Formats: structure tokens, sequence, C-alpha cells
């Protein structure tokens, strides 16, 4: 009933945002004859609307160093991190950013005609005992604009082969090797498999688990729910990262480069409280720790607007040149979605789902892990880089402007590690005759669905539950009945309803399909937030406030007793679904805390973290 | 030339130009240099002119060699014909100024 | 893995024998003034060249000379209202096609692209064409 | 206790043989939707015809996904404010003169090829630095891109512009034509004569007549007619 086309590939790609961009065409540089596959023409994905910019210790501004630079990553991580990963991303930082430039990325520009650069939130000079960083490279306030339309221009110098508008369904396991994906061209409605040596998932994150986000509509997490499918854990899925600034109403990013320029909050009787909840970081402290106090001053009574939900990000004390020439995006943004004039009045925000730190665990070179009695064990054939994967350099909280880089770095490794243990137009493996059946009999019976529920229905009643249920401060109760009703709700997909019985561009079976993706997310991020019985990162506990880690790092170890792995969270954690059940499994592995030369950059031990 | 586009689309403004120049000096110094000026930048003008909105409107290799073979026909013809009043007749700003004095 | 060259090849080979509807445009499109300005010059400019290429045809063809036919039609004692109406209808083409056509020299010379200045000057060019036909017709 | 705004939405389903455009009309409570025409679109597909079909991603106006005609006028359904005279219906076209793939889905490919073949990247004659220190570039050579590098993509002006409609087989049309001119007025890129040089024909370029519909157009407020003529003044003063 569906015609299969099959297709061999040395390597395939699955996603064109910053990260698939670089992986693909890294791969057709490196000589592969690389796939990528996309459910979105490559400049549309969510990268596009990225704002302030990405990391890299040039010095432009100062005298800087990456080893900064892997330190505020790591303190920023809250000691999730895992450090070999942080210092790599933050040593190749510098390179990867003059490789865009060189690209012709129109970055913002100095008197002495370097990238110009900003300051932005947790970043610090001297180990964090030197003041504000400006290492925040960034093209205005359009910065992951103009990196996805430079990585676009630079992709079409090479052979890669494109697949626009295909949604990928599943990946294509055997023996626990990863043999490619399966995947529906929307365009004419045809079933297409991908065989490969490699596989690099690179699909964003599903920030529309929950109702008010800063995502796309199409950030689904649909390469999450493919791994989970597969049998294989996701980790760390319960770090989900609150934007200090999301514009009240519609939830559209406000970049913190209006703080990194001079912007200050203020709540509902005129006070920079930030002074009171960080007094050296003020409005620049991690996103958590911002989040988090704007939350406090609203439920405290202290919020802005007639209903007292929301506060102000006030920017019109800065001069209006440059406002124009620094903020120009969310100048136009807050005047479309608020009618705000950002020289005169502030902005409405408030704290708004917006990356996840969690995903595809991996190594520091972008290959794709289980864990198994103990020990971390490549999968291979399969890789992950970009939003998607949980590498992990973020950990519990992910510093700004560090995910654009992210992107370009670890789609750059992924390339660079298929490259150094595999050569072009070696057999492609073979996969059995009806490989990929169960995507098919799946995406059918959705297409078909005549039961109860419409999917709109459901993903709403999805995303309620999340916002209420796993938001900025969680705790046990509010968690277990999220629980309940998420897990209610998966099996309720057993009712789930469509109209459309087309296949060509049929965006209600789509969309369907990505309400699997984001539940499977959602039950995986809610059910690691109940177990997770401490407050790390972006992740409060209001019934288990403190930090827990191998020792208390505020006291003397001298003396300490080591807690037993089983008895700390100083793990990350990896996830599994029975996808037949819905049933949700957790296991834990231990952070990383070696670097990749400990002489180079020494590894920071787990501390008191205050801003 | 490598250059045919460019040089063309700079010649459309200059003969532009220079008919507007003719204006004021039929008005001016009417005469057998003006009227045979406006025979030239009439035509020039008119046949380019014709030759973007057949370029425009015209497609396929036949209908379009059709137009343009019809159009040279007809600039010539044109342009004939006002040379013809220039030297047989009053010529045309002779003719502008005895239309006007009905 | 294909050239733009193919690619757009590909969407001709592909679309034309498709079944697929090509959607609306001039009959859905909203009208603005530039726009209308902009294919009235192109209409006077065809109207004016075929009104030249009719005299040019008529010069030689006609059996009698223009002194004759500028004769004749004075003969028919016109009146002057309708002498005016005639006069302002033959040059009002003329007029909206030379002051729009100066208007197309200064942007071909970068100049005027602000869309506030596009609706200027085209206002402007209404209002000197209505000026200099109606002065014109006075003649 | 509510506004009931109406609007008229194309509709052509491949997958019904022998189907054709026809205009259908839905019914939306202003108060009970955001104040986008994208609002309105995601709240019909999701409550009343699951089947209607569009492009969207960002809701923002920074992607270029949802570009289609409203009212007349093509524009980004996301950031087009719904008219509220609940008098007049509000009709809804797929972007004009465009093959259409479903519902307001327009095939968009020929416009990426066009883009593509203007090379719409930096080049510098000497490449073998690539990648070991950032080119200089100069605040001001910098602000010469301001009003150029914005542009989403979205197609709205090319699809805006009459000579397109006509000719866009080989008129590349607005927003490739503005791309053109990022390339060549960036002070980083070593090509400018030769990307001129590609201009050299009847079509891709200079199919245009200032009819300046496509700067009307632009949700970005970007001036492509403004480039165009920047280019003709180029091509007609560079020297080889
Ligand atoms: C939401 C957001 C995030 C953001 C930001 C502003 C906003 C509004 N500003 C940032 C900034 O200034 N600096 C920074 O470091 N980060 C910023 N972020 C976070 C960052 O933008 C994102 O995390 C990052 O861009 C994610 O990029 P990535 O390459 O990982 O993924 P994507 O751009 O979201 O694209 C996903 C791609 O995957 C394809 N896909 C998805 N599902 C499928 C299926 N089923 N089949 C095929 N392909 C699929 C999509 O098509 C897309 O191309
Ligand atoms: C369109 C038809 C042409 C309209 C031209 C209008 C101008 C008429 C005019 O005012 O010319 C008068 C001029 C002086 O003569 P008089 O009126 O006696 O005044 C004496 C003191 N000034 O008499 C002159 O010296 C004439 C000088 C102007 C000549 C104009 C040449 C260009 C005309 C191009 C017209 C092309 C279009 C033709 C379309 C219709 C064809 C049938
Ligand atoms: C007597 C005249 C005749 C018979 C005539 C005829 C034409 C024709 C047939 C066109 C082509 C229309 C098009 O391509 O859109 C044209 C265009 C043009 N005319 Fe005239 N014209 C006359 C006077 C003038 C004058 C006095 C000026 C000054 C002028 C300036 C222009 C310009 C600038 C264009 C180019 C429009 C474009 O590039 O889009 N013309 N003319
Ligand atoms: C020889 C005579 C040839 C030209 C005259 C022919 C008559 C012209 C008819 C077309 C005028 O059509 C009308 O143009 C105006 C001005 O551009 C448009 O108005 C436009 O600008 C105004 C003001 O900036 C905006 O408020 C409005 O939203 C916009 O559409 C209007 O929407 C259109 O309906
Ligand atoms: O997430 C980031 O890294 C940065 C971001 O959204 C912003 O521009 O504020
Ligand atoms: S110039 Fe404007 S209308 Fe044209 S594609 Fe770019 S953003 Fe869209
Ligand atoms: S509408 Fe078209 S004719 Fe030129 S000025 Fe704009 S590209
Ligand atoms: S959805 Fe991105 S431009 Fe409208
Ligand atoms: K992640
Ligand atoms: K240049």
């Amino acid at each position: 009933q569906y015609p299969v086309v099959d297709h061999e590939f040395d390597a395939v790609v699955v996603g064109a945002g910053g990260a698939g961009l670089r992986a693909a065409f890294g791969l057709s540089e490196a000589g592969f004859n690389t796939a990528c596959v996309t459910k979105l023409f490559p400049t549309r994905s969510h990268t596009v609307a990225a704002q302030g910019g990405i990391n890299a210790a040039l010095g432009n501004m100062e005298d800087d160093n990456w080893r900064w630079h892997f330190y505020d990553t790591v303190k920023g991580s809250d000691w999730l991190g895992d450090q070999d990963a942080i210092h790599y991303m933050t040593e190749q930082a510098p390179a990867a950013v003059i490789e865009l430039e060189n690209y012709g990325m129109p970055f913002s520009r100095t008197e002495e005609g370097k990238i110009y650069q900003r300051a932005f939130g947790g970043q610090s000079l001297q180990f964090g005992k030197g003041g504000q960083a400006h290492r925040c490279c960034c093209v205005a306030d359009r910065t992951g604009h103009s990196l996805l339309h430079t990585l676009y221009g630079r992709s079409l110098r090479y052979d890669t082969s494109y697949f626009v508008e295909y949604f990928a369904l599943d990946l294509l396991m055997e023996n626990g090797e990863c043999r490619g994906v399966i995947a529906l061209c929307i365009e004419d409605g045809t079933i297409h498999r991908f065989r490969a040596k490699n596989t690099v998932i690179a699909t964003g994150g599903y920030g529309r688990t929950y109702f008010s986000c800063t995502s796309a509509h199409t950030s689904t997490g649909d390469g999450t729910a493919m791994v989970t499918r597969a049998g294989l854990p996701c980790q760390d899925l319960e770090f989900v990262q609150f934007h200090p600034t999301g514009i009240y109403g519609a939830g559209c990013l406000i970049t913190e480069g209006c703080r990194g320029e001079g912007g200050i909050l203020i709540n509902s009787q005129g006070e920079r409280f930030m002074e009171r909840y960080a007094p050296v970081a003020k409005d620049l402290a991690s996103r958590d720790v911002v989040s988090r106090s704007m939350t406090i001053e609203i439920r405290e009574g202290r919020g802005c607007g007639p209903e007292k939900d929301h506060v102000y990000l006030q920017l019109h004390h800065l001069p209006p040149q440059q406002l124009a020439t620094r903020l120009p995006g969310i100048s136009e943004t807050a005047m479309i979605f608020a009618g705000v004039d950002v020289t005169k009045e502030p902005i409405p925000v408030l704290p708004t789902v917006h990356y996840n730190m969690g995903g595809i665990p991996t190594n520091y070179k972008g290959q794709v892990i289980t864990h198994v009695n103990g020990e971390d064990k490549v999968v291979p054939g399969l890789y992950a880089c970009g939003e998607a994967a949980s590498a992990s350099v973020h950990g519990a909280n992910r510093l700004g402007a560090n995910s654009l880089l992210d992107l370009v770095v670890f789609g750059r490794a992924c390339a660079l590690t298929i490259a150094e243990t595999c050569k072009p137009g070696e057999p492609v493996p073979s996969i059995k005759p009806n490989a990929g059946e169960e995507s098919v009999a799946n995406l059918d019976k959705l297409r078909f669905a005549d039961g109860t529920i419409r999917t709109s229905e459901a993903r709403l009643n999805m995303q309620k539950t999340m916002q209420s249920h796993a938001a900025v401060f969680r705790t046990g109760s509010i968690l277990q009945e999220g629980c309940e009703k998420l897990s209610q709700i998966y099996r309720d997909l057993a009712h789930l309803k469509t109209f459309d019985r087309g296949i060509v561009w049929n965006t209600d079976l789509v969309e369907t399909l990505e309400l699997q993706n984001l539940m499977l997310c959602a039950l995986q991020t809610i059910y690691g937030a109940e177990a997770r019985k401490e407050s790390r990162g972006a992740h409060a506990r209001e019934d288990y406030k403190l930090r827990i880690d191998e020792f208390d790092y505020s006291k003397p170890l001298q003396g300490q007793q080591k807690r037993p792995f089983e008895e700390h969270w100083r793990k990350h954690t990896l996830s599994y679904v029975d996808v037949k059940s819905g049933k949700v499994t957790l296991k834990y592995r231990p952070v990383i805390d070696r670097t990749l030369n400990e002489e180079d950059c020494s590894s920071v031990p787990p501390a008191i973290r205050s801003y | 030339s490598s250059k045919a586009a460019s040089l063309h689309w700079t010649s459309e403004r200059a003969v532009s130009a220079l008919l507007l120049g003719l204006l004021p000096a039929a008005y001016l110094y009417p005469g057998p240099a003006v009227d045979y000026s406006l025979a030239a930048a009439l035509t020039l003008h008119g046949h380019w002119g014709l030759g973007q909105v057949i370029t425009d409107y015209v497609h396929g290799d036949t209908p379009i060699k059709v137009a343009n073979t019809g159009l040279y026909v007809l600039s010539a013809i044109t342009f004939t014909g006002l040379c013809y009043f220039n030297y047989y007749d009053v010529g045309i700003c002779k003719a502008v100024a005895m239309l006007w004095s009905i | 893995a294909t050239t733009a060259k193919e690619e757009m090849a590909r969407f001709w080979e592909k679309n034309t024998k498709s079944s697929r509807p090509l959607s609306p445009h001039i009959s859905i499109y909203k009208w603005s003034l530039p726009m209308a300005m902009s294919i009235t010059h192109r209409g006077t400019g065809v109207a004016l060249s075929l009104g030249v290429s009719l005299f040019s045809l008529a010069a030689l063809l006609l059996p009698e000379q223009f002194p004759h036919y500028v004769a004749v039609v004075k003969s028919l004692s016109l009146s002057p209202a309708l002498i005016y109406s005639a006069k302002f209808a033959l040059v009002f083409p003329l007029s909206y096609h030379t002051w729009n056509g100066i208007r197309h020299l200064v942007w071909d010379m970068g100049k005027g692209f602000k869309l506030s200045q596009v609706e200027q000057s085209g206002v402007v060019v209404l209002i000197l064409t209505l000026l200099s036909s109606a002065a014109i017709a006075a003649m | 206790t509510s506004r009931i705004k109406k609007f008229s939405i194309y509709r052509w389903d491949p997958d019904k043989p022998g189907d054709k455009p026809r205009m259908q009309t839905y019914e939306v409570d202003l108060n009970k939707c955001g104040p986008m025409v994208l609002d309105a679109l995601i709240k019909i597909k999701n409550e009343l015809d699951s089947t209607l079909t569009f492009r969207r991603s960002c809701r923002e106006g920074i992607c270029g996904s949802c570009a289609m005609n409203i009212a007349g006028g093509n524009t980004l359904a996301c950031t087009k404010k719904i008219d509220p005279d609940l008098s007049k219906t509000t009709k809804i076209y797929p972007l004009p003169h465009m093959y259409v793939v479903k519902d307001l889905v327009p095939d968009l490919s020929n416009f990426y090829a066009q883009y593509k073949s203007i090379e719409p990247y930096l080049k510098k004659k000497d490449e073998s630095k690539q990648g070991k220190e950032q080119y200089l570039q100069s605040i001001e050579d910098r602000q010469k891109l301001d009003g150029l590098y914005e542009c989403i993509l979205c197609a709205c002006c090319s699809t805006s512009c009459p000579s397109y409609w006509w000719n866009g087989d080989k008129y590349l049309g607005p927003a490739v034509l503005m791309q053109a001119y990022r390339w060549m007025i960036d002070s980083r890129d070593d090509y400018t004569e030769e990307r001129l040089a590609q201009l050299q024909d009847p079509f891709s370029l200079y199919r245009c007549h200032t009819i300046m519909n496509c700067t009307r157009t632009c949700p970005k407020g970007l001036n492509p007619g403004k480039a165009i003529a920047e280019i003709k003044k180029m091509m007609a003063t560079y020297k080889e």
C-alpha cells in the first residue's frame, strides 16, 4: 500500500539546523557520499531564530582564555557537565567561530575590524575571579539567522544529497548497530529507507511538550523519540531550561543580549531585584537562577501587568543608537508582539521553556552511547549533535551563547570522528528486506485513526500538564500527579482521531506523529524529574532544596565518607520507555570529571555555585 | 560583447534622455535638424521599448522570432515614413503646430 | 548533489506534467498606485508607438498631404470645447509618459526608492501630467 | 459576546482525483484566538478542519515558512494582524503564480535553485588561509550589509513581482537578486566582477522594470527594488 524507495549512502544526517548542516557537509568535504534528511527546508530550522550569539574566547574585547570559558561552562552545568566534552567544546570555540566568519557570516565589528563580542549571562574572566567576560560573538541580535544562512550557503558547494521535507520515522537497528533511517517523503507520500554506515541525529529539541515555549512549532523531539523507540536511553531529559525573558503572551524570545548590553529586570515597585538575588552578576546571573528569581517575585505579589503575572525588561535608559545597532530584532519583535517601543517603555517578559539540556547521550566525539553494567558503550554507526544530543556540555544548566557553539563544534566532531574511523565507499550494511515495516504500520494507523480524541486535543492536554506540573519549581506530589496524568494521556492515544486521509502533505498525519514523539520525550522528562530528589541547575525541587553530590563540597573533604553511587545525585539520568505501554525505566551513569589533558586544563571539582 | 546586456540597458536610458531633450528643441528650434532627430530617436526608443514588451510577454522560440521580425518591419517602415514626411511634407514640428492651430 | 540548472529543469519537468494548479495572481492581487502607474507607463508607451507608426503609414499611403487634412478639419467648424478635448486627449499620454519617464530615469540613478518616496513621486507625476496637459491643450 | 470573523481560504487536495481548486469559508471567534492570521489558521486546523494544510514553524516572522497572500498582499501569516472589521471576509491564497502542492503550500524549489545559482557564500581568490584568522572588515563596510543580510527567503517579494510571474523561469526575481548584491558588496568577497558577469543576459536581472511591488510587500521592510537598481548601476560601470 506504500511504495518503499531504497537508498545507500556512506552517511545519513537527520536534521538541517546548525548542527546537521555542519555535520553533513563536513562529511561530504571529507569525501563521504552523504544524505541530509530534513522535515523543513534547512533555513526554516529553529536555529534561524537564535539571537544573542555564540561564545568563543577570541579576545577581541579584552584578553581572554578558553580555559576561563571552560570554567564558566562547567560551573554553569552545576557539575552535571562532562568536563572532557566541555574542554573540547571551549577549546575548539575560537577556531569554530573563525571558520564561520571565513564562510561569510556577517559578524558585527569592532573598531579594529574584528568580531564584536558582548557580555552574556554567567561568563567571567580569571576562572570566576576577574569580572564580566565579553566573549559572545554576534550578528546584532540575529546571530542564528546569519549562522544558518551562512551554513546553508556554504553547504551548497558540496555534493551532499538533500532530502527536504522528509520526515524521519525510526532508526534501522540490527544487533545494536544503526544501519540507517526510514522516512516519509511529505511531498509525494512515499516511504524511503536510507541505508548508511553512519547515521547522525541532529533533530533539535522538544520545547513543544509545554504550553508556552520559545521553540518553533517544529521542535517536537523527533530524533529523541526515534532513539527511545530503538530501545536506547536518553539522558538528563528532566533538565529543561527556562529562558528568563520570553515576551508575555506570544512567548517569543527576547535575547539575553538585552541584559548583556545594559538592560535590567524590574518588578512592580521599580526594583532591579537581581541585585538582591545575585548581588554580583545581577541580571547576568545564570538562567536557572534568573528564571527562579523572576518566578519568586511574581508568586510573591510583585508581578507586573494588570494580572500581576510577569515582570519588566527595561531597555529605554540605553542610548537609542545602541538599541538600533545591537538589538534591532527584538526592537521590531517587541513592537509587533507587544506594541512596545523599547526606547520608551519596558518589555513584558516571563520565564519561558526554551532549550533542552538533555537528549541522546554521546561521548565527546559525537558517538551515541548506551550504558550496560556500569560501562559506557558506543552505539556503532550512530551519532548525535546539537540540541538533540547530551554530550553533555550543558549538564544541568546551559550558558547563553553555548548552544550555537555546540552545534558547529559537535556537528563537525561527528564528521571528524567518522572520517578517522571509516573510509568512504566501505560496504553499506544490509538490512532485512522488511526492515522498518512497523514504522509504516504505525503511520498508516494514525492516517486512518477514527477514535474520540483528536490530535490537537491530546497535544493541548500534554502541554498544559507539563506546564502545570514540571515548571520552574517542582515538588514530589505535583510531579507524581503530572506523571499519572501524562501516562493517562499516553494510553488515551489509542483513542486518537485524524481526519485527513490523504498522504501528500498530510500535516494532520505528520502532526500526530510529532505528538507521539513529544509524548515519549515528555514521559521521560517528568518521570525523571519526579525521581531526581535533589536541586541542581534548572531542576529545583522545593521538597529537596539541596544539591546532593558524592561529598558535601561546602565543607572540607578531609575525613568525609564518600557517598555511594546509589545514595547521591551527581550522576546522569538514563531513561527508557516501553513504547507499547508507555512505562518509563530509569538508570544512572557517572558524570565525567576528567578533561582531555589535565596539564592543559584542570578538572574543576564541584563547589558551591553562586552568582 | 560579453557586456551586451548592460550596454543595451545604458543605450536605452541615453536615447530616452535624448528624446527628452528633443521636446524643448522642437518647441524652441523647430526645423529639419530636430525633425530628423525626432524621426531617429522616436523610432529607436519605440523599437527598443516594444522589444522589452515582446521579451516580457511572448514565449517560445518561434513566436519570439516572429514577434521580433514583425517589430523590425514595423520600425523600419516607421522610420522610413517619418523621413518621408520630413522630406516631402511639412515635417514633424510644422505638422504639430498646424494641428494645434485647429 | 544536483546543480542549480538540473534543479530548475526538474522543477519544470515535474510540474508541467503534473495535475497541480497555478495559484492565482493578477485576478487576486491587491493594486496600489505605483503598480497602476507602472503599467500605465507601459500602455502609454505602446499607444504612443502605435500612434507614431500609424502616422508614418499615413504619410506613405494617403493620397493627400498634411495641410489638406488640416484644412478639411477646420472646415467642420468644430466647437472649441470639442477641439480642446481632442487636444487634451492627444497630449495626455505623451505627458503622462514623459513625466513618468523622468521618474524612471531618476530611479535608474538609484534615487527615490524609499516606498514613501515612490508614492510622492507618483502623485507628483500625476499633477504635472494634468497641469501640462491642460496648459498645452489651451494653446 | 463573540466576534465572528470570516476567512475564505483556498483549498486543493492532490489526493482527490479530479479535485478543482475552491474557496472554503471558516468562521473564527476573535475573542478566543491570538491576534495574527497564523493564529487563526492554526485554530481552524486544530478545531474545525484538520485537513487544512499550510507551512509554518517559528511563528515570529524569522523563519519565512508561512508566506502567503492575505487580503491581496503577500505577507507572513504569523506577523500579519487579523483584520477586526467583522463585515469583511479575509481571503487567503497561496503565494501567487506558483504550482500548488496542496492548499496553501506552494512549490518553492525553482526559487531555491535560483538562489543556489548565484553562489550565496563567501568566495576568496586565495582560500588556502580558510579558517586560520578572522577576516578584517570595518564597521563601515559591515554597515553596507544592513538591509540586505536580513532577508529570510520567504519569497513574498518575488511572488509579488509581475515580471517573475511571466518569466520566473529565467528572471531571478527580487529575493535572489538582492542576495546576489549582498555578496557583490561584501568587502570580504573577491568575486564581484564574476557575480556581475553572471547577469549579462536579457532575463536574469533585466526583466526588472522597477514596478516596486517587491519592496511594498516585504515582511522585513527590506528594499529589493533599490538593491536591483544598484546592481544595474554596477553592471553599467564595471570593467574587466
Ligand atoms: C528557540 C531559540 C533557541 C535559541 C535562541 C533563540 C531561540 C528563539 N538563541 C540562541 C543563541 O542566541 N545562542 C545560542 O547558543 N543558542 C540559542 N538558542 C538555542 C539554539 O538556537 C538551539 O538549541 C539550536 O539552534 C538547535 O539547533 P539544532 O541544529 O540542534 O536543531 P534545530 O535548529 O532546532 O533544527 C532541527 C533540524 O532537525 C530537523 N528535523 C527535526 N525532526 C525531523 C524529522 N522527523 N525528520 C527529519 N528532520 C527532522 C529539522 O528539519 C531541523 O532542520
Ligand atoms: C493615468 C492614470 C494611471 C494611474 C491612476 C489609475 C487609478 C489608480 C488606482 C490604484 C490605487 O489603489 C490604491 O493605491 C493606494 C496607494 O498606493 C493604496 O494604499 C496603500 O498605501 C496606504 C498609505 O501608505 C496604506 O494605508 C494602504 O494600506 C496601502 O494599500 C491602496 O491600497 C490602493 O487600493
Ligand atoms: O539560548 C541562548 O544561548 C541565547 C538566547 O536564547 C538569547 O539570545 O538570549
Ligand atoms: S526581500 Fe523580503 S520579501 Fe523578499 S524573500 Fe527576503 S524577506 Fe522575503
Ligand atoms: S516588483 Fe519586480 S519589476 Fe523590479 S522593482 Fe520589484 S523586482
Ligand atoms: S512561521 Fe516563521 S515566518 Fe511565519
Ligand atoms: K541537549
Ligand atoms: K566585494
